[PDB]
RNA sequence: UUGACCUCGGAUCAGGUAGGAGGACCCGCUGAACUUAAGCAUAUCAAUAAGCGGAGGAAAAGAAACCAACAGGGAUUGCCCUAGUAACGGCGAGUGAAGCGGCAACAGCUCAAAUUUGAAAGCUGGCUUCGGCCCGCGUUGUAAUUUGGAGAGGAUGCUUU
């Protein structure tokens, strides 16, 4: 609190952090599915196109129709 | 070869060979400094055992501890204040492990292993230099050696149900009013 | 005097006879400090004076504590 | 008077407390050592077979290497390390032990004549780990072991077992199970 | 049963869809390392242990050496193709064999193993 | 001899007076040892590398074989010839 | 008085040593001279601070470049010569140290690697 | 006389490392009293506060000397219910878990006990023309192989870099 108070009365900058965060939240390269992901759709969504499983294991809640890809 | 051998009879304490060598062993220490550096290990079965390479960066330090009691009892084990004394001493070593080497009617004496994290030898080997991460500075003052695991209770089972993982985030946990937001 | 000049923390606290700091204990290498006493911990904390080195941190790391120059630099 | 330094005076003591204590008999067979004459011709014998420096082993590499840019039988040497000699007790290759008498964690071969005696292999106590480290390019050697040799002198390293079981182990045979030391007088 | 200091560990919830959130993001960062695949690996039918739900199966750990051998799979490739190994559990019987090599077996029959180069 | 030296031995060896037995140093029966061992504690197969040259040694040789292609390390000179040479 | 920074960067080291001798000298003069009547001599006492300011970084700069290119392949380099990082970030294991593995784990991630796969809907 | 070994020391020798801060959360050690029981001492407060030691971005725990009595489960951690139940208690005040079940997340491994013995095959330093040369550590054991729901050695024929 009182380091906050001496960096709002201080003359040097406010160091701003950019929000990189540790993993990347969709897939790229030059392969099959980095150029058929859409960034707008969710892993259900994406991989109900594509014609895959996400989930192989027991549906955990109720899924929107046609969800297809939790197993 | 001869660590099984050695192993057998280290099994055989009040033994005439084992005997004999113990309490011979044990005027020449109580005549030395409280903690010394040992050359080499005296039981040379026991710490290989536990860890104990004849490389560069490992160290043996024998050190004596007081027994008895602190009728309020230490819960602290000695050989848990062997291995602080000489953590402090070597400040600079990580204390691997260590074991009991001799008793006498006031002392009981242990050898500690410790590993050098800054040599070369050690950081290079992938079986050791988990040491040298900073999380395993001073494993003997927060109870991460063997005497500290025996001691904070962290076995599997029913027995030890308050403290296998952790006395006091057990309490914390038990202890601890969990509202939601849709009560 | 009761109390002198301390070198560390720059009070008229360290005892003339004792020779021990009253606010820091100046001889010991640790500076005195108590859980009981909030303020006194808020009066001596990290922040309250000049910060030289501790403020440059934030924005090394901010660049990945990156050493050289850039290109075209004269 | 004047005043000896510590460690000096722990030597002697050590000496001192050795000596004059009732050793068991499994320490005590160590005091009783090889002669000058035995340990002499056991260790020309051991001279004739050394093993390799390390500047000889790279240098002969070095010779099948360029050999190759440009037929051999099994080597015979002195067998040496303590699990390595016990291995080879134990499966009744070793034909001559030799074991050191000054092992300062002196546990490490207690046992051995006693194995020895019970696998049938000859054994001697030999003074000096320093000497056994000479044979064998290293510092010290706790214990050495023979077990085959070139042709050219099997029958010595026969009379060299001959002269150890008539010349040590008979001489040691009613002292090797009495307990040793004393103050007695 | 407020004896003690209840007031300095009471625990509020007002981050609960900002950690389902969070939950989502990290399904969706495996899904992104793991861009063909799926985020879970397989996992055996086994048995409730006790008498009260004796009557119902649940998802186990992992499958049984022997329920892999049975099916066709190697031990060495199955955690490599998404394939979970319990070293632990036995069979003890011949249903439960039976019924977890059938789910390997279909497991195999919709799988696209891809070449290693 | 001295008195600081058998006060020393007495002491060590009131530390080792079982005063509880007849005979507290009795003479060693070898009821183990006296009989011998004719066969090998170790009924395990020897490894075909006890009786076939050495393959660490092997590829020893061929990686000085690749050095020597290289240029890397100087070849093989016999003694006589780096004496005359120096 | 004022100098440019890149004319300094052209010159050697005993011509930047001549120019901080004379500035230095100016500087002192004018410091003595400048105790009466102070008028426009306080701007040009600024721009020739600045100006051995200016001339000690050039130097130190290239006495450091040099030093660097004298240690370039000896194994120890003075603590003047060093990276900074943090203390911390000096103390951790190195990258060839950190990614050393055991020979048994190198054999079985290069005969069993992770495999590429798709479970088909 | 000379040279090893072992042990104990010195050096403003070379290369390093520790101390202090911070301490919301974390791991240990130590440890009260008020208060409640309309008095109070067992109990409660509380294995809390204060005090001391030690870390990190998390820590700790962790791949069963486990749970269970099953048609069985299967490292650790956390949420929900279990459950104010079992159990213990001036059986008063009260104290007070865990297995199963649903979920979040999932990942497994390294040594010691073996003889490489047809070849210490291993490693720290110094010198460098940077390519390979010396001293040392080490056989009282450094590499490889193996870690008990395993494994080794031979034989065998496919499949892998
Ligand atoms: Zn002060």
């Amino acid at each position: 609190r009182e380091l906050q108070k001496r960096k709002r009365r201080s003359s040097r900058p406010t160091i701003r952090m950019p929000n990189r965060r540790k993993k990347a939240l969709n897939p790229a390269g030059n392969n099959i599915i980095a150029k058929s992901w859409n960034k707008k759709e969710t892993l259900s969504q994406n991989y109900t196109r594509f014609g895959l499983v996400a989930k192989l294991g027991k549906a955990t809640g109720g899924t929107a129709p046609g969800n297809k890809a939790l197993l | 070869g001869a660590l099984k051998y050695l192993e057998e009879l280290s099994k055989k304490k009040q033994s005439d060979v084992v005997r004999f060598l113990l309490r011979v062993r044990c005027w020449e220490y109580r005549q030395l400094n409280v903690i010394h550096r040992a050359s080499r290990p005296s039981r040379p079965d026991k710490a290989r055992r536990l860890g104990y390479k004849a490389k560069q960066g490992y160290v043996i330090y024998r050190v004596r501890v007081r027994r008895g009691g602190r009728q309020l009892k230490y819960q602290r084990s000695l050989r848990a204040t062997a291995e602080e004394r000489v953590g402090r001493r070597c400040s600079n070593l990580r204390v691997l492990n260590s074991y009991w080497v001799n008793q006498d009617s006031t002392y009981k004496y242990y050898e500690v292993i410790l590993v050098d994290p800054n040599h070369k030898a050690i950081r290079r080997d992938p079986r050791i230099n988990w040491i040298c991460n900073p999380v395993h500075k001073h494993r003997e003052c927060r109870g991460l050696t063997s005497t500290g695991k025996k001691s904070r209770g962290l076995n599997k089972g029913h027995r030890f149900n308050k403290t296998r993982a952790g006395r006091r985030k057990t309490w914390k946990r038990h202890n601890t009013l969990s509202l939601w937001r849709y009560r | 005097k009761t109390h002198g000049l301390c070198r560390r923390c720059g009070r008229r606290s360290l005892h003339n006879q004792k020779k021990v700091c009253a606010s820091c204990g100046y001889p010991a290498a640790k500076t005195r400090k108590y859980n009981w006493s909030e303020k006194a911990k808020r009066r001596k904390v990290t922040g309250t004076g000049r910060m030289r080195y501790l403020s440059t941190v934030p924005r090394r790391f901010k660049n990945g504590f990156r050493t050289g120059v850039p290109k075209g630099a004269r | 008077m004047v005043k000896w330094p510590e460690y000096i005076r722990l030597q002697r003591q050590k000496k001192i407390l050795r000596m004059r204590l009732k050793v068991p008999p499994a320490i005590a067979q160590f005091q009783y050592t090889l002669d000058k004459n035995l340990a002499a011709q056991a260790f020309k014998l051991l001279n004739k077979y050394r093993p390799e420096t390390k500047q000889e082993k790279k240098e002969r590499l070095l010779r099948e290497a360029t050999a190759i840019k440009e037929v051999s039988k099994k080597p015979y040497t002195v067998k040496y390390g303590l699990n390595h000699v016990v291995g080879l007790i134990e499966n009744k290759k070793a034909s001559l032990v030799l074991i050191a008498n000054d092992v300062d964690p002196i546990e490490l071969v207690v046992f051995l004549p006693a194995l020895c005696r019970k696998m049938g292999i000859p054994y001697a106590i030999i003074k000096g780990k320093a000497r056994l480290g000479t044979l064998v390019h290293k510092k010290t050697a706790a214990v050495v072991a023979i077990t085959e040799v070139r042709s050219e002198d099997k029958n010595e390293l026969a009379k060299l077992i001959s002269a150890v079981k008539e010349g040590y182990l008979e001489k040691v045979e009613d002292t090797r199970k009495r307990w040793g030391g004393g103050i007695m007088g | 049963h407020f004896r003690k200091h209840w007031q300095r560990r009471v625990r509020c919830h007002f981050d609960q869809p900002g950690k389902k959130v969070t939950r989502r993001l990290a399904r969706r960062a495996k899904a992104a390392a793991l861009a063909p695949r799926p985020v879970d690996k397989l996992r055996p039918i086994v048995r409730c242990p006790t008498v009260k739900y004796n009557r119902r199966t649940r998802l186990g750990r992992g499958f049984t050496l022997e329920e892999l051998k049975a099916a066709g799979i190697p031990r060495l490739l199955a955690p490599t193709i998404g394939i979970a190994v319990d070293h632990r559990r036995k069979n003890l019987s011949e249903e439960s064999l039976a019924a977890n090599v059938q789910r390997l077996k279909d497991y195999k029959a919709r799988l696209i193993l891809f070449p290693r180069k | 001899l001295s008195r600081d030296e058998l006060e020393l031995i007495r002491k060590v060896q009131q530390g080792l007076i079982p005063d509880d037995v007849e005979d507290p140093y009795p003479d060693t029966v070898e009821w183990f040892t006296s009989v011998e061992e004719k066969m090998p504690l170790s009924a395990a197969p020897e490894p075909k590398r006890r009786f076939i040259p050495s393959k660490n040694e092997a590829k020893q040789i061929m990686k000085l074989v690749r050095a020597i292609r290289e240029g890397r390390i100087l070849p093989y000179k016999p003694p006589e010839e780096r004496e005359r040479e120096e | 008085g004022k100098v440019k920074a890149g004319q300094l960067w052209s010159k050697n080291k005993e011509e930047l040593t001549k120019i901080l001798g004379e500035l230095k000298t100016e500087l002192s003069q004018l410091r003595i001279q400048k105790i009466s009547s102070s008028g426009a001599k306080l701007n040009k006492i600024h721009d020739l601070r600045k100006s051995i300011a200016r001339v000690l970084t050039v130097i130190n700069a290239k006495q450091r470049a040099q030093l660097r290119l004298f240690y370039k392949n000896k194994k120890y380099l003075p603590l003047d010569l060093r990276p900074k990082l943090t203390r911390a970030l000096r103390r951790r294991l190195s990258k060839e140290d950190a990614s050393r593995v055991l020979e048994k784990t190198k054999k079985r991630l290069t005969h069993f690697p992770q495999r590429k796969y798709a479970v088909k809907a």
